[PDB]
C-alpha cells in the first residue's frame, strides 16, 4: 500500500524491477465526483433536511455532479463536493492524491449538528407556544 | 502472458459460454491486465474507444465500460457476470458479518468499492499474485484489503514497524511469516505499507 | 393576583411572540448555518485568518449559487459557544482573542478525532491541564516508558496529552484511527503487542511546539490539526496589559471586576429566563388554579429585575475604561 | 374471520401524556401509533405497552389527522410511510425503522395556509401521493417522492372537514352540511350532495368486498369501480349515500340516501366498516356497532372512555395486501387508547 | 410419515419485526417459537399466526440460539414443562417456562458464567436430571445443571472458539471457528478425537442418531459402534459444504485411541452458493439452507439434492428446524419450519 | 434448592462441596454411617478470612455461602 508515489522511497518502491515485474499495479488514484456524490447521497439520507421551502437553482450541467436538483440534499451534495474541489484548489496542494478525509469528517460533522440544532429548534418553538396560550 | 492465463482461468472454472459472453469476458480481462494502471480519466476513455475499436476489427455486442463488466465468483459457484444490486447486498451483509467478527468499521458502500474489491479479489485467487495499491489516505486501501482476505480465509499479517526499530525486528517478522506459510501450511496475506519502509 | 402577574407577564409576551415569529427565519437558515458550522471545524483548523475569510466568502457564494439560505450575520463563535464555555475557557487561562476562542472551541468539539495542537508557546497545555484539573498525564514520544505509562492511562481513563508530536511513533496506530474490538460487553484495543482495555473515559491529545515540523501522512489524514498562534489583537491585548497594570493598576482591577461581574450577572439572568419560561410551562393546569406556580413567578420575576438593575449600574463606568484603552492604542500599533 | 366483534372490554390499556387526536395501527406489526394533542407521536407495543418505544416531538401545535402506508414496490426495499399533519400547517413525513424503533423524518410538506384537517396516502404503481385538505378551503395533492405540490382545487365554499381516495376520485366533506365527489386527476366535480344538519366529521368510500352495500348493482358501477359511500356530521346521524353515475375527465347528479343509521346521543367521530358491520364513534363517551346489511344497532360499548372517543382503527379488508387482523383500537380525550385483541 | 417432504410452497408465511436469529416447533401442539435480533422471543400460533400468541423482551442484545425441551420426571409427582432456553450477545442464558394456560414466557431463571457472546446452547434430560450446555466465544464450553442453576462441568476443547456444539448421551461434539470438529466425554471433561478437512469455520455440527430400521448413515456397521451408540456424525462449513464423517471409536471413561484419534471424511456434499447454515435430518433425507437465498432437501442415500426451495427468503436463510424421529416422546409431524434475514419466516405442514 | 446427599454413596464429597459453596439445603441419608471427612462442618470450625468465612473439608478450602 503507498500512499504518495512522488515519495522518494515510494517512488524507489514503484520503480524497482524487483516489485516492478511480479506485482499486479492497482491505481486506487482518489475518489471521482461519483463515488463523492454516492456517499454524500448515503450520509445525509437520515438528516431531517426537508423543513423548508426550497426553489430548484438554476445552474448548468458542469456545475450538478448528481442527478438533476430537486431537493434539499441535491444542492448540499453539491455545494460539498465544490466547497473541497475549491479547498484543494485554493489551498494550492500542488498534485497531491486528494485525500477523502476531509469531505468525510464534514459530512460526519454536519449531519450530528442539523440534528442537535433542529431539536433545539423544535423544543424551543414548542414552549414558546405553550407560554403564550397559557 | 498475463491476458492469456486470465482468460484461461476464467473460461476454465466459468459457466457454459457464449460469443458475448465470451467476448465480454475479453475485454474484461484486458481491462484488469493493460488497463488499471492508467492515472488519468482521459487514458481510461481512450482505452474504452480502443476496445470498441479493436473488437470492432477483429470480432463483429453491449456495453464493456469498466463499471458494465463485474465478472465474479462470490455469488455463484462459476465465474460469470453478476447483477450490481445483488453484488452489493451480497457485499454490505458480508461486510456487516466482518464488522461484527473481526473490526468495527462504519464504512459506506459504493460502486467504485465494488469494482476494486472484485479486482482485488481477482489478484488473490492467482498463484504467486502480489498487488501494490496506489492511491490517497483514508479511501479504504487497508480495510479493504483485510475485507477481501477475510473472505478468502486468508491470515492477514501486519508487520508491527515502529521507531526504535531495526532491519532485526523486520527480518524476524519475516522469518515468522515465512516458517508459518511453510511449515504450518498458512495462507497469508501480508500487508507492508510504505511507511514500514 | 392573576391580573398583577399577566401585566408583569406581559414583556415575556412581547418578546415570546417576537421570537415565534422570527421562527420562519429562524428555521430557513437552520440548514446554511450548520454547513457552515461543519465546514468551519472540518476546514479552518490549520488556516489563519485571511484564509478563512476567503474560504467563508467561496462558501457563502456557493450557498448563494445553490439556493441555501443562511444567516448573513453568521458567528462562528456567536452560533456554537455559550456563556458557561467562554467563562469555563477564560477561567483555564485562555486568551481573550477571538482566534484563541475559535480555536479552542474546534479543538474541544473533536469528538471522533484525536486532536493535534501546534502551540510554539506550550500554553494550550497550561490551559488543557487547568480545564481537567487533575488526572492528567504527560507524557512524551521522546522519552523511555511511553508504552507502559500510556498503557494504565488507557486502562484507568486518565486525559493523555504527549508531547513532541513531530516524534509520532506508529505503535499507537490504532489508538489514531480508533479501531477498537468491541469484544462483547468490553472494547479493546491492540497496542504495543497485545490487548489492553479501552476504559472509555480515556482522552488523547497530541501536542506540538515546532511549526513547520514533520507530521507523518498517516497521522496527518487522521487528526484535526488546529493551530494556536498568536496574531495582532492578542499582542496589542498583551502590551496594553502591561501597560495598564504598570501604569495603573486600580483600573486594571475595577476593569477585570466589572466585566466578571457583568458576564456572571448576564449568565444568571438569561438562566434565569430559562427557568421562568419553564415553570410557565409545566403548570399542570391553570396558573389562577396553581397558586405556587403564580408565587414562583411573581419570585423569578423580582429576581429578575434585581439582576437587571445590578447589571444596568455597573455598566455605567465603563467608559472611563474605553477612555484609558485608546490613551495606549499608540504603543498597541507600534 | 371478518365476521368477528370485539368483546365488551379491552385486552389492552395505554395511558399517554394528553388527549388522543389520532390513532394508526401498523399493517403488518403488532404495533399502535399514537398521535396526540401536543404534537407528540408514540409508537406502542401492544405486548410491551407501558413505556412507549418510541417517543417524537414532530409538531409545535396539536395533530390533527394521521395516515399510514406500506410501500409496494416492484422493484428498492418497501417500508412503512407516516404522514402526520398538524395545526401548525405542516405535514411531516416519516419512515418508521423497525429495526431502530424510531422515527426517521423522510421531508415535510408545506403550502396549506390554515390548520390542516385530514390527510389521505395511497400508492399507484410505484408512485406515492399525499392528498390533504385544511381550513383554508383548499385541496392540494403532492407527489411523494419529488416532495412538491401536483394539484391544487376547491371543491367548496366552506372548508373540508375530510377527504377520503379511491382510484382517481375524492369525496370530500365540508364543514358545511353538503359534501362534493371531484374527479381526482383534472379538479372537475362530479356530484354533490346535502341531508346533513351540521358540519361533516368524516366521509369515506365503500368498497366493493366478496353484503348489501359492498357490491355494485349494475354492470355499469362495476366498471366504474364504486357505487355508495358513507357519511356522519354533528347532527348525531350516519348517512349511506348512492354515488350518482357520471358521463363516462367525466362530465357530470346528485347523491342519495340509501339508508340512515341513528342512535347516538351526540356528534358522530368516526367510520369504520369491516365486512358486514359499521363501526363507528361519538362524543358521547360510548362506540357503537350497527349491521350494514339491516341497518340496525348490534352491540353498544358504554362508557368506553371517561372523555369523547377521537378515532377507530380496523383493518383494511378491501386490499390483497393488507391481512384482516381480528383486532381493533379506539381512542379519545381521557389520554386513553383501548385495544381490543380477539 | 418420515417419508413425508415439504410441498414446494409455504403452509404458511409468518412476519415479524427484524431478522429472525432461531425458530423452534413446539413438540405436541402447533405452536411455534421464534427468537429475533433485537432480543425478543415470541410463540405463534400455526392457524391463527397473524397476531402473536404471546412476545417477552428478555436480553437485550440479539438472541443467538435457541433450544426447548419438554420434561418428562419419571413419576416424580411433578408436573411436567416446556422448558425453552435462549443464549444472547449480552453474555447470557435465560431459562423459561412456557405456560399453556396461559399463553405467556414465564422465567424460571438465568445462567450466568461466559465471558463473550454464547454461539450455542442445548438442554437435554436424563432420567430425572435435566442438563443445559452451552459453548461461546471465549473459547469455553460450560454444562450447568437445570434444577440447581450452577455450572457442572467446564472444558476448553479448542484454541479457538467454539461454534457450535450437539450433545449425544455423555459426550460432546463441537465446531468452532476454527476448521477443525472434536469429540469429548462431557461427564470427565477428556478429549477423544479430532476432525480435520474443512477449510473455513464451522457453522453447525450434528451427531446422526440411528433409526430403528434401512438407512445409508443412520445404522451401526459394527458390534463395537451399535453397542457404543454412535456411528456417524454431520457439519457444514463456511467452504459451502456439508460433511458427513465416520466417527473413531475409543477404547471403551473412555481413552484416546492413539491410532484413531481422526475422523473419516466419508461423502462430501456441495450445490449451495454460499455459506451452509442449517442441517437437519429427517428419515432418510438431509434438509439444509445456505445464504443464498434457498433451502435444499437432499437424499441421505445417494449424497445428491432432490429438490431446492430457490427464492424462499429474499434474504439469507438463517435457521430450520423439523421434528424429532429418533425419539419415543416426540411425534415426527409432518411439520417444517424456515426462519430467515428477510423478517420472515415460512411453516410447511400436511 | 434441596439436595439428598448419602453417606453410603459415592460422589458425595463433590456434590456436599457445591452445596456448601451455592448455599443450598443439604440432607444427608443413613446418618449412622458418619464419615469424619465433613468433621470441621459439625464443629463449625471456619477461617473468617476477612470479608468471607471459608472452611476446610475435605482436602482443600471451600467458601461458605452463609446461606
Ligand atoms: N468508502 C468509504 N466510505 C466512508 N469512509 C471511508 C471510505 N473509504 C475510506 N474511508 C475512511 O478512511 C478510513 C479507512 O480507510 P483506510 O483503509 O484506513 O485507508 P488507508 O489505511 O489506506 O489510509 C476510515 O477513517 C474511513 O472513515
Amino acid at each position: 500500500t503507498i500512499c504518495d508515489p512522488t515519495n522518494n522511497k515510494s517512488s524507489a518502491m514503484i520503480s524497482s524491477p524487483a516489485l516492478f515485474n511480479r506485482c499486479i499495479i492497482n491505481w486506487m488514484g482518489d475518489w471521482d465526483t461519483k463515488t463523492m456524490s454516492q456517499v454524500a447521497n448515503n450520509m445525509v439520507d437520515v438528516v431531517p433536511m426537508e423543513f423548508t421551502d426550497f426553489i430548484v437553482p438554476e445552474v448548468n450541467k458542469e456545475l450538478v455532479f448528481t442527478e438533476p436538483i430537486q431537493t434539499i440534499r441535491d444542492a448540499v451534495v453539491n455545494i460539498l463536493i465544490h466547497f473541497d474541489r475549491n479547498f484543494y484548489q485554493k489551498m494550492k496542494v500542488g498534485v497531491n492524491p486528494r485525500s477523502p478525509g476531509y469531505f468525510i469528517d464534514g459530512l460526519r460533522a454536519l449531519v450530528k449538528l442539523v440534528t442537535a440544532k433542529y431539536q433545539d429548534l423544535q423544543e424551543n418553538q414548542r414552549f414558546v407556544n405553550v407560554g403564550l396560550e397559557k | 502472458t498475463r491476458l492469456v492465463r486470465g482468460v484461461y482461468t476464467a473460461i476454465n472454472t466459468g459457466p457454459r459460454q457464449t460469443l458475448r459472453s465470451l467476448i465480454r469476458l475479453w475485454a474484461y480481462e484486458a481491462w484488469r491486465i493493460f488497463a488499471d494502471r492508467l492515472v488519468g480519466v482521459k487514458e481510461k476513455n481512450s482505452f474504452e474507444q480502443l476496445l470498441y475499436e479493436t473488437v470492432d476489427k477483429y470480432l463483429p455486442l453491449g456495453n464493456i465500460s469498466s463499471t458494465s463488466l463485474l465478472f465474479s465468483g462470490l455469488l455463484s459457484l462459476d465465474f460469470k457476470e453478476v447483477n450490481k444490486t445483488d453484488l452489493v447486498n451480497f457485499i454490505e451483509e458480508r461486510f456487516k458479518t466482518f464488522c461484527d467478527e473481526e473490526l468495527e468499521v462504519p464504512m459506506v458502500i459504493h460502486e467504485s468499492m465494488v469494482d476494486h474489491i472484485l479486482r482485488i479479489d481477482r489478484a488473490l485467487k492467482q498463484v504467486q499474485g502480489h498487488m501494490m495499491l496506489i492511491g490517497a489516505s483514508r479511501t479504504g486501501k487497508t480495510i479493504l484489503t483485510r475485507f477481501v482476505a477475510w473472505l478468502n480465509g486468508l491470515k492477514i499479517v501486519q508487520p508491527k514497524i515502529h521507531r526504535h526499530s531495526n532491519l532485526s525486528d523486520f527480518d524476524m517478522i519475516l522469518k515468522k511469516a515465512i516458517s508459518d506459510c511453510s511449515l504450518k501450511e498458512s495462507r497469508t496475506c501480508l500487508i507492508i505499507d510504505e511507511s514500514n519502509i | 393576583r392573576s391580573i398583577s402577574l399577566v401585566k408583569s407577564l406581559t414583556f415575556e409576551k412581547e418578546r415570546w411572540l417576537n421570537t415565534t415569529k422570527q421562527f420562519s427565519k429562524t428555521s430557513q437558515e437552520l440548514i446554511g448555518n450548520c454547513i457552515i458550522s461543519s465546514i468551519y471545524e472540518t476546514y479552518f483548523g490549520h488556516l489563519n485568518e485571511r484564509e478563512r475569510g476567503d474560504m467563508l466568502v467561496i462558501l457563502k457564494r456557493l450557498l448563494g449559487k445553490f439556493a441555501v439560505k443562511y444567516d448573513v450575520n453568521y458567528r462562528f463563535i456567536d452560533y456554537l459557544v455559550t456563556l458557561d464555555e467562554k467563562m469555563k475557557w477564560l477561567e483555564c487561562g485562555l486568551d481573550k482573542n477571538d482566534y484563541f476562542l475559535e480555536n479552542m472551541s474546534i479543538v474541544m468539539n473533536s469528538q471522533d478525532a484525536v486532536p493535534f495542537l501546534l502551540d510554539p508557546s506550550s500554553h494550550m497545555i497550561t490551559v488543557i491541564s487547568n480545564y481537567y484539573g487533575n488526572k492528567t498525564v504527560l507524557l512524551s514520544f521522546l522519552e523511555e516508558g511511553f508504552v507502559k505509562r500510556l498503557e494504565n492511562a488507557v486502562r484507568f481513563g486518565s486525559v493523555v496529552i504527549i508531547q513532541d508530536g513531530e516524534f509520532f511513533d506508529p505503535i499507537i496506530s490504532r489508538l489514531i484511527s480508533r479501531e477498537f474490538n468491541h469484544a462483547g460487553n468490553r472494547v479493546t484495543v491492540e497496542i504495543g503487542d497485545h490487548e489492553v482495555d479501552v476504559s472509555g473515559d480515556f482522552k488523547l491529545f497530541i501536542h506540538s511546539c515546532d511549526p513547520s515540523g514533520d507530521i507523518p501522512i498517516f497521522l496527518r489524514s487522521r487528526v484535526r490539526l488546529v493551530h494556536f498562534v498568536t496574531n495582532k489583537e492578542s499582542i496589542e491585548t498583551r502590551i496594553f496589559d502591561i501597560t495598564l497594570t504598570e501604569e495603573n493598576a486600580e483600573m486594571q482591577r475595577k476593569r477585570e471586576d466589572l466585566i466578571k461581574l457583568n458576564t456572571e450577572y448576564r449568565l444568571k439572568l438569561k438562566n434565569l429566563e430559562k427557568r421562568l419560561l419553564e415553570e410557565l410551562n409545566n403548570s399542570q393546569g391553570n396558573m389562577l388554579e396553581n397558586d405556587e406556580l403564580m408565587v414562583t413567578l411573581n419570585n423569578l420575576k423580582k429576581e429578575a429585575m434585581n439582576i437587571e438593575k445590578k447589571l444596568s449600574e455597573s455598566e455605567e463606568f465603563f467608559p472611563q475604561f474605553d477612555n484609558l484603552v485608546e490613551e495606549y492604542s499608540i504603543i498597541g500599533k507600534h | 374471520v371478518l365476521k368477528w366483534i370485539p368483546r365488551n372490554l379491552p385486552s389492552c390499556l395505554i395511558n399517554v401524556e394528553s388527549s388522543v387526536t389520532s390513532v394508526k395501527l401498523h399493517p403488518n406489526l403488532p404495533i399502535v401509533f399514537v398521535a396526540t394533542d401536543h404534537g407528540k407521536l408514540y409508537a406502542f407495543d401492544l405486548f410491551n405497552y407501558t413505556i412507549p418505544l418510541a417517543s417524537l416531538q414532530s409538531h409545535t401545535k396539536a395533530i390533527t389527522s394521521m395516515d399510514v402506508l406500506f410501500t409496494n414496490y416492484t422493484n428498492k426495499k418497501n417500508y412503512l410511510v407516516i404522514v402526520t399533519a398538524s395545526k401548525d400547517l405542516q405535514i411531516h413525513v416519516f419512515k418508521w425503522v423497525s429495526e431502530e424503533c424510531k422515527f426517521q423524518q423522510i421531508r415535510s410538506l408545506l403550502g396549506h395556509e390554515h390548520i390542516v384537517s385530514a390527510v389521505k396516502i395511497w400508492q399507484k404503481n410505484n408512485d406515492v401521493h399525499i392528498a390533504s385538505c385544511s381550513r383554508d378551503q383548499t385541496v392540494k395533492i403532492w407527489d411523494f417522492h419529488n416532495g412538491w405540490s401536483l394539484k391544487t382545487f376547491q371543491p367548496h365554499s366552506q372548508w373540508v372537514r375530510s377527504i377520503d381516495v379511491l382510484g382517481d376520485y375524492i369525496i370530500s366533506g365540508s364543514h358545511d352540511t353538503t359534501l362534493r365527489l371531484t374527479h381526482w386527476p383534472s379538479g372537475n366535480g362530479l356530484s354533490v350532495g346535502t341531508g346533513h344538519e351540521f358540519p361533516i366529521e368524516k366521509v369515506k368510500f365503500i368498497h366493493f368486498i366478496e353484503i348489501r352495500f359492498r357490491t355494485p348493482s349494475t354492470d355499469r358501477y362495476k366498471n366504474w369501480g364504486m357505487q355508495y359511500c358513507v357519511s356522519a356530521s354533528r347532527d348525531r346521524t350516519i348517512k349511506i349515500w348512492e354515488i350518482p353515475l357520471p358521463t363516462l375527465a367525466p362530465i357530470p347528479s346528485n347523491f342519495r340516501c340509501v339508508l340512515t343509521l341513528k342512535g347516538h346521543l351526540s356528534w358522530v367521530r368516526d367510520i369504520s366498516i369491516r365486512g358486514q358491520y359499521l363501526f363507528s364513534c361519538a362524543d358521547d363517551k360510548s362506540v357503537r356497532c350497527w349491521d350494514l346489511n339491516t341497518g340496525q344497532c348490534l352491540h353498544v360499548w358504554e362508557k368506553l372512555h371517561t372523555g369523547f372517543v377521537n378515532c377507530l382503527d380496523l383493518d383494511v379488508d378491501f386490499d390483497s395486501n393488507v391481512t384482516p387482523r381480528q383486532m381493533m383500537v379506539t381512542g379519545g380525550l381521557d389520554c386513553k387508547s383501548n385495544v381490543f385483541m380477539r
